DNA sequence: GGGAGTAATCCCCTTGGCGGTTAAAACGCGGGGGACAGCGCGTACGTGCGTTTAAGCGGTGCTAGAGCTGTCTACGACCAATTGAGCGGCCTCGGCACCGGGATTCTCCAGGG
DNA sequence: CCCTGGAGAATCCCGGTGCCGAGGCCGCTCAATTGGTCGTAGACAGCTCTAGCACCGCTTAAACGCACGTACGCGCTGTCCCCCGCGTTTTAACCGCCAAGGGGATTACTCCC
C-alpha cells in the first residue's frame, strides 16, 4: 500500500485524502503526503518515550493517564507549545514554597 | 473510520514496545494527530493565501514558522527522508 | 460506652491534632488525587435544573455532562492555584476575596 | 440548584487547590462565578445543539463550546 | 471495620465473624481475599432472585 | 392514571389509616384578612383635621 | 530522558534491595514459629476462651 | 555584543514619566529583561514571515501579520 | 398438503413508593493560629540644579533588494481498479485494584542529664 | 534546655485474590498510485524602481551626578478575630416487592399457494 512505498509506519494515504478533502487552498501540493505524518509520528514518538520512563518510574507497566500529564507536565519545551488544555484524569505535579514548608 | 489505532500500536512497538495501553489513551493520541494536523494545515492555507497560488515546501516552512526550531529541524529533515523515499 | 459492647469502651480518648500539619498532610494526600471529586448526579441535577430555561425536550448524554463535569474541574483548580500565590505573595496565609480579584483582573475576565 | 457545590465539596476541592487556611467568606463569591460559568457553558451548547436542531446534547456540543470558549480541555 | 480486620490476616484470631447480609456487598474485596472453610446463609429467604 | 401497581396502596392506607393521616382536623380559626378598611384613610382626614 | 533511566534504574535496585530483605525477614518469620496446630494447648485456650 | 549598551537613564526618565515614587535599579533591569525578552518573541516570529515571504528586506506587512498572530 | 395475522407465552420489565441501611452535609467551640494596628528607621528616589550630548533636523547621490512584466515548462487536477492497511467480534491471563505486614524514619510526649 | 526511649504510623513493596484487555484470528473491504492528459501557474530572464545607507554637522535636550530630605515597607512590638478538628445529627440513594402490561412470532385456525 501507500506505507511501503513511502518507507513509514503511519498510513498517509488516508490522511492525504483527507487533506484533499479539506481543500484549504487553490494549490495543493500532493508531492509530500506523509510530512505532517512524519511530525505527528517524531511528536507521539517522543512523547510515549516519555510516557513510557514515567510509567517505568513506578513501576507502572501500563501507562495510567497520569503518567501521561506528568510526562507532557515535565518538559519546558511541551508546555510552552501547549499548555491551555486540561486533560483528563489531571493533577498538577508536586510543589510547594519556601513559606509553607519549613 | 479509518482510525490511527494500527498506526499507534506500531509507533508503540518502535518506542516502546514492552509497554501497554489504556483503554482511552488512542482517543488522546489520535486527537493529537488530527488536531494538530488540523492546525497546522490552517495556518498554512493562511500563510500561502497572501502569497498567489492557484506540497513539501509548503509544509517544512509553515512547520518552522510557529512550531519550535528544536522540533523543526527534525521535522525538516524527516520530511526530506520521506520525499527521498517517495521519489525513490 | 454507651451500652454493651467489648468490656469497657472509650478507647477513642482525647486525641485532637493541631491544624497546619493536618493541613500539610491533607493537602499532600489531595494532590496525588486525580479522579473526579464532587458528586456527579447532584451535578447532573442541576445542569438539568439550568438547561430547561433555554428549551426543554433537550435531552442529554453520559459524555455530555461528564465533559462539563471535566471541563468545570479542571479549570477552577488553576483559578486556586493563582489565588493561593496571590495571597501568599501578600501577607496574608488564609484566602480573602482581594487575592481572588486580584486574579480575576489580572487573568483577563473580559 | 443553587447548593450543587455544596460546602464540604468546595472545601475539599479548594484544599486540592493548595490553601493553608481557608476563610468562611470566600465560597460563594466563588460559586457566583462558576455559576456563570456553566451558565454560558450551557448556554452555548444549546446553541449548537441547534445547529442541527439536535434532540439530545452530546460531548461533541460541549467540546465546541469549550474550544471556541478559549479553555481547551482534553482527555478524549 | 478496618481496626477488627487489622487483627484478622495473619494469626487464627478468630473462628466466625458475624457479618450481615448487606455487610458482605460492600466489603466482598475483603471477604474475598479469605478462604473460608464454611459458611451458614441463615433466612434463605432473604436472597431468592 | 395508567399505572395501578400502587394504586390499590391508597386503598391500603385508607383501610389501615382510617383518615387520621390523609387528613386531619385542624383547630379552626377565622380569616386573617389583614388589608384594612382604614389602610388609605388616614392621610385625607389628618390633611382635613 | 537518561536522568529518568537512571533515576528508574535507582528505583529499581533500591526496590531489589527491599525486596530481599523483606523476603529474608519473611522467610525467617515463616520458620520460627508453628504450634497453632497441636491439638493439646487447644483445651487450655478453649477453657481459657470460655 | 551590544544588548547590555541600552542607556540605563532613558528607563530612569520611562519611570519618572510613569510615576511610581522607588524605582530602584532591580525595576530597570527587570523591565530592561522582559522588553528585550518580548522583542525577541516577536522578532522570531517577524523574521520567519520574512523567510516564508520570499523577501529578503523588512516590511509593514511583515509585522502586521506577526502582530495579528500574536494579537 | 403447507405457510401467515390472530390468540397466547415467553421473561423479565416496567411501574412507585416503600422499609432498611450505611455514606455525606450541617451543626457547636477552646483556643489558637491568623490577621491587624503602632512606632521608628533608613535609604533611596523627587527635584533643582551646572554640565556635556546624541537623536533631530534638511538635503543628497545614488543602489540593492523589491515590484514587476512575458512565458513556458515542472507540476497541480485528472478518473479506472485492485489487492492491501486496516477495521470489526472474541477471547484469553496477568497489570492493575485494594487492603494487611512490618522497618525507617516523621513526629510528639515523658523523662535524663 | 539537647538527647534518648517509646509509641502511632506513612511509606514500600510484597503479597493475594479477581478481573477484564491487546491483539490475534477470521471476514472483507475501501481506497493510492499507477496511467495518462488538461491546463496552469510559478520561477527563469528583463526591466526597473525607489526610498535606504550613509553621509554631510550644529543644536537643543537626554545623560547624568549630587545634596536636601523625608515616605513608608518592614524590623520589632502589642492587640486580638474566627479557621479547624472532635463529637452529633439529618438527608440519600440503593437493594429489593409487589403485580399488571410487553412484545415478535409462528404455529391452531382459516384463507392463500
Amino acid at each position: 500500500s501507500r506505507s511501503a512505498k513511502a518507507g513509514l509506519t503511519f498510513p498517509v494515504g488516508r490522511v492525504h485524502r483527507l487533506l484533499r478533502r479539506g481543500n484549504y487552498a487553490q494549490r495543493i501540493g500532493s508531492g509530500a503526503p506523509v510530512y505532517l505524518t512524519a511530525v505527528l509520528e517524531y511528536l507521539a514518538a517522543e512523547i510515549l518515550e516519555l510516557a513510557g520512563n514515567a510509567a517505568r518510574d513506578n513501576k507502572k507497566t501500563r501507562i495510567i493517564p497520569r503518567h501521561l500529564q506528568l510526562a507532557i507536565r515535565n518538559d519546558d519545551e511541551l508546555n510552552k507549545l501547549l499548555g491551555n488544555v486540561t486533560i483528563a484524569q489531571g493533577g498538577v505535579l508536586p510543589n510547594i514554597h519556601q513559606n509553607l514548608l519549613p | 473510520k479509518e482510525t490511527y489505532s494500527s498506526y499507534i500500536y506500531k509507533v508503540l512497538k518502535q518506542t516502546h514496545p514492552d509497554t501497554g495501553i489504556s483503554q482511552k489513551s488512542m482517543s488522546i493520541l489520535n486527537s493529537f494527530v488530527n488536531d494538530i494536523f488540523e492546525r497546522i494545515a490552517t495556518e498554512a492555507s493562511k500563510l500561502a493565501a497572501y502569497n498567489k497560488k492557484s506540497s513539501a515546501r509548503e509544509i517544512q516552512t509553515a512547520v518552522r514558522l510557529i512550531l519550535p526550531g528544536e522540533l523543526a529541524k527534525h521535522a525538516v529533515s524527516e520530511g526530506t527522508r520521506a520525499v527521498t523515499k517517495y521519489s525513490s | 460506652a454507651r451500652k454493651s459492647a467489648p468490656s469497657t469502651g472509650g478507647v477513642k480518648k482525647p486525641h485532637r491534632y493541631k491544624p497546619g500539619t493536618v493541613a500539610l498532610r491533607e493537602i499532600r494526600r489531595f494532590q496525588k488525587s486525580t479522579e473526579l471529586l464532587i458528586r456527579k448526579l447532584p451535578f447532573q441535577r442541576l445542569v438539568r435544573e439550568i438547561a430547561q430555561d433555554f428549551k426543554t425536550d433537550l435531552r442529554f448524554q453520559s459524555s455530555a455532562i461528564g465533559a462539563l463535569q471535566e471541563s468545570v474541574e479542571a479549570y477552577l483548580v488553576s483559578l486556586f492555584e493563582d489565588t493561593n500565590l496571590a495571597a501568599i505573595h501578600a501577607k496574608r496565609v488564609t484566602i480573602m476575596p482581594k487575592e481572588i480579584q486580584l486574579a480575576r483582573r489580572l487573568r483577563g475576565e473580559r | 440548584n443553587i447548593q450543587g457545590i455544596t460546602k464540604p465539596a468546595i472545601r475539599r476541592l479548594a484544599r486540592r487547590g493548595g490553601v493553608k487556611r481557608i476563610s468562611g467568606l470566600i465560597y460563594e463569591e466563588v460559586r457566583a462565578v462558576l455559576k456563570s460559568f456553566l451558565e454560558s457553558v450551557i448556554r452555548d451548547s444549546v446553541t449548537y445543539t441547534e445547529h442541527a436542531k439536535r434532540k439530545t446534547v452530546t460531548s461533541l456540543d460541549v467540546v465546541y463550546a469549550l474550544k471556541r470558549q478559549g479553555r481547551t480541555l482534553y482527555g478524549f | 471495620r478496618k481496626e477488627k480486620r487489622k487483627g484478622w490476616n495473619k494469626p487464627d484470631a478468630f473462628h466466625v465473624c458475624i457479618v450481615s447480609y448487606q455487610l458482605v456487598v460492600q466489603d466482598q474485596h475483603s471477604f474475598k481475599r479469605k478462604r473460608w472453610q464454611y459458611m451458614v446463609l441463615d433466612e434463605a429467604h432473604n436472597i431468592k432472585n | 392514571n395508567f399505572m395501578s401497581i400502587v394504586n390499590c396502596l391508597m386503598q391500603l392506607r385508607k383501610v389501615c389509616n382510617h383518615p387520621n393521616l390523609f387528613e386531619v382536623r385542624p383547630i379552626l380559626t377565622s380569616f386573617v384578612l389583614e388589608h384594612c378598611v382604614a389602610s388609605d384613610y388616614k392621610d385625607v382626614e389628618r390633611t382635613l383635621l | 530522558m537518561e536522568n529518568t533511566m537512571k533515576v528508574y534504574e535507582k528505583l529499581s535496585k533500591a526496590e531489589k534491595k527491599r525486596k530481599i530483605i523483606q523476603e529474608r525477614i519473611r522467610k525467617h518469620k515463616e520458620q520460627e514459629s508453628q504450634h497453632m496446630l497441636t491439638q493439646e494447648e487447644r483445651l487450655r485456650i478453649a477453657k481459657e476462651t470460655e
